[PDB]
C-alpha cells in the first residue's frame, strides 16, 4: 500500500 | 476529553470537499459508466483518506489498525455519502453534482441495477426517518471505526477503537436528545438509525462483488488508489 | 407489552435439530441449514402479530434474514466455546477444521471473531431473543413498523432493568445493534460461498434451502 | 416460492 501508506503520513 | 458537540462540530469541518466529476458527452455505456463510477470512487477516496485523519484518535491508531480499517470501510464510506447527497431525490442516485443518474440508468451496466435499487431503498429508510445532518456525520464516523471486527480479547487496538466508537456514540446520542423527542423516541431513534448500518453493510458487500467482477470480466480498468483499496 | 413479548419470544425458540471432506462437510451444514429453515419458519408464525402482516411481506422477510438469523443462533449456541462453532448436538467444529472446505476458513474466523464480541458483552438471554427478532423483522432492504417498534421497546426494556446509567444503556444498545452489521457481513459473505459452492457442484442443495437461495 | 408459501398458509 504505497499510495495509502504516504497520504495518511 | 472532547465534549459530544465539539465531536460533532469537529466531523462538520472535517467533512471532504465535492468532487468534481460530469457525464461524459457521449451516451453511457457498460464501461463508460463503470468508467464514470470507478474515477469518482478514485478521487473520493483521497479526500476519504484526509478526512479519516481528522477524526479525533484516529491518527493515533498503529499504521496497521489505519490502513485495515480503511480497507474494510472505504466502500461503506462511499455509498453513505451518496446515500445522504440522494437523500431528498427520490429515485435518483446523486453521484456527484454533475453526475446525477437515475435508477433506470443501472440497466447500462449488467448487475447493478440491484445495487441501485439497494443504495436507494435504503436512503429512502434515511428519508423516512428523516436523517438530519448532524446524525449523518455521526453515522458515517461509526461506519469507518466499526468496520473491521477486533475483539477486545492488536488488543490496545480494540481498545482504542471501543473508546473512539463510544466517543460518536455519545455524540450520535447527543445530537437525537437535542431534537427534544421523547426518551423511548430516543431509543427508537438510535435504534432505528444503527440498524441502517446493516443495509449499508449489505450494500457495500454486494458493490464489492460487483466491482471485483466487473474487473475479471475486463469491462473497467482499475488504477491506483481504488486498486490498491480493492486488492 | 416488553415483559409479555420477551417471554412469548422464549416460548418460540426452535428445538435443537439433529443432523471429513470437503463434500461430507458442506453436505452436514447444508442438510442442518435445510432443517433449521423449516423451524424458523415455525419461530417466526409464533412472534406476535407476524402471521397478520400479509403473505408477500411474511415471505419478503424471511427471504432476506433467514442466513443472517442461521448465523445469529449459531454464535450464541458457540458464545462460550472460543475457537469452537456448536453448529449442531452432534455437528461441533474447530476452527482449523475450516480448513476442510475452500474459501470456508475465512468466515468461520468472522463468525468466531464476532462471537467472540458477543461474549465480551456478556450478551444476555433476554437481549439474544429481542436481537434475533429484530433481524428478521429488519432485514428487507404499518403493522410491520408496529411490531418491530414493540420489539425494540423490549430491547430497551431489557437493558434498563440491568439497572445501568442511562449513558451506559444507549451504550449497550449501541454496541449491540452495532454488532449486527458484522452478522450481515457474516451472512453476506456465507451467501457468496455457498452460490459458489452451488457452482462448483461440491455440495447439493434441495428443496427449502434452494428455494431460499434463489 | 411454492414450499415457503405453503409453510406459511
Ligand atoms: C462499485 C460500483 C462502482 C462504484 C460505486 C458503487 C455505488 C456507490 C458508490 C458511492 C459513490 O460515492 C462513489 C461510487 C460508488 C463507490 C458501484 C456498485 C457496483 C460498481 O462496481
Ligand atoms: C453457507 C455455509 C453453509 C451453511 C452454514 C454457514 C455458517 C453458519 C451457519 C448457521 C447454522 O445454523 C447452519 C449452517 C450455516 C447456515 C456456511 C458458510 C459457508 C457455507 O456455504
Amino acid at each position: 500500500h504505497k499510495i495509502l501508506h504516504r497520504l495518511l503520513q | 476529553a472532547l465534549s459530544p458537540e465539539q465531536l460533532v462540530l469537529t466531523l462538520l469541518e472535517a467533512e471532504p470537499p465535492h468532487v468534481l466529476i460530469s457525464r461524459p458527452s457521449a451516451p453511457f455505456t457498460e464501461a463508460s459508466m463503470m468508467m464514470s463510477l470507478t474515477k469518482l470512487a478514485d478521487k473520493e477516496l483521497v479526500h476519504m483518506i484526509s478526512w479519516a485523519k481528522k477524526i479525533p484518535g484516529f491518527v493515533e491508531l498503529s499504521l496497521f489498525d489505519q490502513v485495515r480499517l480503511l480497507e474494510s470501510c472505504w466502500m461503506e464510506v462511499l455509498m453513505m455519502g451518496l446515500m445522504w447527497r440522494s437523500i431528498d431525490h427520490p429515485g435518483k442516485l446523486i453521484f456527484a453534482p454533475d453526475l446525477v443518474l437515475d435508477r433506470d440508468e443501472g440497466k447500462c451496466v449488467e448487475g447493478i441495477l440491484e445495487i441501485f435499487d439497494m443504495l436507494l431503498a435504503t436512503t429512502s429508510r434515511f428519508r423516512e426517518l428523516k436523517l438530519q445532518h448532524k446524525e449523518y456525520l455521526c453515522v458515517k464516523a461509526m461506519i469507518l471505526l466499526n468496520s473491521s471486527m477486533y475483539p477486545l480479547v492488536d488488543a490496545d487496538s480494540s481498545r482504542k477503537l471501543a473508546h473512539l466508537l463510544n466517543a460518536v456514540t455519545d455524540a450520535l446520542v447527543w445530537v437525537i436528545a437535542k431534537s427534544g423527542i421523547s426518551s423511548q423516541q430516543q431509543s427508537m431513534r438510535l435504534a432505528n438509525l444503527l440498524m441502517l448500518l446493516s443495509h449499508v453493510r449489505h450494500a457495500s458487500n454486494k458493490g464489492m462483488e460487483h466491482l471485483l467482477n466487473m474487473k475479471c470480466k475486463n469491462v473497467v480498468p482499475v488504477y491506483d488508489l481504488l486498486l490498491e483499496m480493492l486488492n
